[PDB]
């Protein structure tokens, strides 16, 4: 339905999928990185009813399917159900067929090579896409928030890469990978939603814890004072009504789940927090880059959208930063879509038109091409 | 609802440009703490190299 | 058990700890500088259950601790963990108080002093040796490995410290301390595994890849030629078991990671490796010199373990040596233990027995007579 | 564009490059004799960035940067590095190209040969200057200072020259050219530090050093009397701001470094110091040429700024001169800075426009015209 052959971008994490076309500011449609299935027996006769549900369909029918992720931590490993996201995502409602455009998708520097790979071939063999390009979520992050220089500390819903950008370099040496995302705090807040009562083990029920964290939960500026209140009265809760008629009010639980960003160690994970991971990249970068990394601490990814997590992350790196520098943080309503924003913005820059791989030199080299001339 | 909608696509807008303005503003409250800090201390630095320019007077 | 108060003899590490006695040939007990923590809540009670585990007792059981080490890039930072460390290598292992015992303790020659001098103070005061040495690292490299000259490569866990000896004296304007080291190939190797697709991001995991780096790794001659086929096929492939009775199976990284010992960019080091920086230490020598260093580069430490680093290395000096002129390699079996083994030696000659600080000296002048009296 | 087309005047040490047209009293312009390169893979793409960076971008991008220094002890070993340098110095911030003006360069009178030839060739073949004259450094030094007779000690980065000069005569026989200089007290620092607990081997970390060097240390004129005490309390410390925010503080080192001058055994050198050699300069002299020298003893070039460097230089001096001569140090204000005064005022001296080589006779000779032509 566009008028133009531009480039489309399509930000496939462990959450949700955010795509449209290159040179937008925004998505045009997101969809869940879902594909679900019944888990029921059917009784009635000429009911239709599909053996699999794609994207939206799958919530949408979510009542009787178990929801299925294909993304793991950031990395594909059912590419088949990627495969139905992407013809439903690109044929059915973005209403751009990547026959006739070219294609760009995102991932963490670190995200073990199959990933890369096989979304490269997926999108030339399945879809004959005219060329690829897989990028870099702290590159298209900088670029969506207008940085050449940064740390972007990306907490979306897979895993947490933590990448040192200065001058548009890579500082490699500096990352920080850490296996704690969104998904995790979602967990977390299902097992104390169970300690307070309110015990969720289904899909249907988890979609819906989801939801609540995303519209009642914040990370606290202190912690343990904000949970001495929040602990002791109702004057700190707040209300989300289910599906059913039934409601929920959460209250220390409400910050406790975010807190996994700053404790780890709640979900089981031997790590200090996405505070000290940032710390260490700014740190681990050469001395005459760690003032400009420590005034551009870039916050991506979702979870960002949590009230508060803008300004305690600057306080937690302010802690442990040596005075005189200045610790400022990057935090625009572009959050959680900045990866997105970042592929629309790359996609379309002339310094970016080299990049692309076309469908020739993929087929005289096969997916793995994706290592030589992507990243 | 469209009312409530609009009146809120209006209050966020104007709250995307006030934060906007805020950020910007504070991106010069900062600009302008790093150009006083810069300004204060060449002047703190001035004054001490006329303290020495004058102790070695 | 012994009988006689030979001296007690000590070589610790950002990586392990060897102990014994002087006089003996290899240490009594080797132990990771270590004193583990537990990182997870006790549900069950008479269980036994440490506040913290030292040496072998925090390997044994890491499974649920984190662990730590003191030394950092050779310089201890944390003297409770050390003499903790101490407590159990003397009394435990090795049987020994050294009250009754002098006590040899070593570091590099550019170590920063408060290196030499906090060890010397807390064999003196909590230990109550009735003297202290510490010593130099290319020393009791030379001794162990049969040279009064050459160029000591210890290339070890936390620097490699490049420093050439004549005759026995130092020629220290042509030491080339390095940041690259065992550690950091850990570090690098596990980011290289990550894109293989095994996660190695806790303390439980960052242990496993340095037994998988001592076990499979090597640098080879050629890298290219040796990645070219690496890269290209499963014949170059090994496997190592995980605990838990998986495997990794590793390729090129196999290789890759020993490379950055000859290419430290890879780890982010500003460096032109380990062969250039030899070199150096030679040229930065006065001519009458370089002839007897040329022909004694000599292995000592750790990493000059991995298969075809004695033969590389040679083939990388001559190139960038002057013709007519013999390279060679030292590379004696007593890899890895030699500056213990050294120790041993230089407390077991009666040439060196005047070099301890008494404990008199020491209580009149307090521990900073460790740079009058030592080197 | 210019009232006269004077010539354009550049000093190109090891450290410093300046330059300015002849006839001023000063450069337009300093820059580090730097040319700057990444060490790191890039990864935005549109982000400028230049694959080399010259003089003053080398430093101010150094971050990601390896920087390199194409002059060591007084010569230009990268000649195409100069070329940079020159074209950036000359063209891009002076304004002017060379091909208009006569271009005034500098070189000690025992600089090699190859030296003076290749800066007249580069100047005559790349440049495309009308006219070349390569000044001798004593002579500008001299000519700033307003003598024609005093031994010139231009302590700089690269090479202490030495040089009696009496009543314009240079007294060749008697000149004690040193490799002993400014860039060897930078990477001693380095090392002395690190003994301090504050490591530096890096680019980032060299020019840190020299920072704190060129603002922090000094001689002394009395360093027994000074490192009795600043060896012995904090009193005597001063601390440093390094670009993270961190403080460094340095006692006796503060003037063990420079000390190095007088103490050349400190960095490996055989030498007898600047102020034996300053001595012997004036001591090798005939005995109706020393009377004079002694009264004259002339400080040039840079590392002339650490306080206590005159007063130590005249009172060493003092002891190795006979008695009832007056030994006395002229150490101006147009220090670092007067060799390329000087050569401002040789250029406009009305019969220095008989020295210059034109662009006809370096081709019909080729660049060894330098000896025939300038000295």
């Amino acid at each position: 339905d566009e008028d133009e052959t531009t480039a489309l971008v399509c930000d496939n994490g462990s959450g949700l999928v955010k795509a449209g076309f290159a040179g937008d500011d925004a998505p045009r449609a997101v969809f869940p990185s879902i594909v679900g299935r019944p888990r029921h027996q059917g009784v009635m006769v000429g009911m239709g009813q599909k053996d699999s549900y794609v994207g939206d369909e799958a919530q949408s029918k979510r009542g009787i399917l178990t929801l299925k992720y294909p993304i793991e931590h950031g990395i594909i490993t059912n590419w088949d159900d990627m495969e139905k996201i992407w013809h439903h995502t690109f044929y059915n409602e973005l209403r751009v067929a990547p026959e006739e455009h070219p294609t760009l998708l995102t991932e963490a520097p670190l995200n073990p090579k199959a990933n890369r790979e096989k979304m490269t071939q997926i999108m030339f063999e399945t879809f004959n896409v005219p060329a690829m390009y897989v990028a870099i979520q702290a590159v298209l992050s900088l670029y969506a928030s207008g940085r050449t220089t940064g740390i972007v500390l990306d907490s979306g819903d897979g895993v947490t890469h933590n990448v040192p950008i200065y001058e548009g370099y890579a500082l490699p040496h500096a990352i920080m990978r850490l296996d704690l995302a969104g998904r995790d705090l979602t967990d977390y807040l299902m097992k104390i939603l169970t300690e307070r009562g309110y015990s969720f083990v289904t899909t249907a029920e988890r979609e819906i814890v989801r939801d609540i964290k995303e519209k009642l939960c914040y990370v606290a500026l202190d912690f343990e004072n904000e949970m001495a209140t929040a602990a002791s009265s109702s004057s700190l809760e707040k209300s989300y009504e289910l599906p059913d008629g039934q409601v929920i009010t959460i209250g220390n639980e409400r910050f406790r789940c975010p807190e996994t960003l700053f404790q780890p160690s709640f979900i089981g994970m031997e790590s200090a927090g996405i505070h000290e991971t940032t710390y260490n990249s700014i740190m681990k970068c050469d001395i005459d880059i760690r003032k400009d990394l420590y005034a551009n601490n870039v916050m991506s990814g979702g979870t960002t959208m949590y009230p508060g997590i803008a300004d305690r992350m600057q306080k937690e790196i302010t802690a442990l930063a040596p005075s005189t520098m200045k610790i400022k943080i990057i935090a625009p309503p572009e959050r959680k879509y900045s990866v997105w924003i970042g592929g629309s913005i790359l996609a379309s820059l002339s310094t970016f038109q080299q990049m692309w791989i076309t469908k020739q030199e993929y087929d005289e080299a096969g997916p793995s091409i994706v290592h030589r001339k992507c990243f | 609802l469209d009312k409530y909608s609009e009146a809120l696509k209006d209050a966020q807008e104007k709250l995307e440009l006030a934060e906007k303005k805020a950020t910007d503003a504070e991106a010069d409250v900062a600009s302008l703490n790093r150009r006083i800090q810069l300004v204060e201390e060449e002047l703190d630095r001035a004054q001490e190299r006329l303290a020495t320019a004058l102790q070695k007077l």
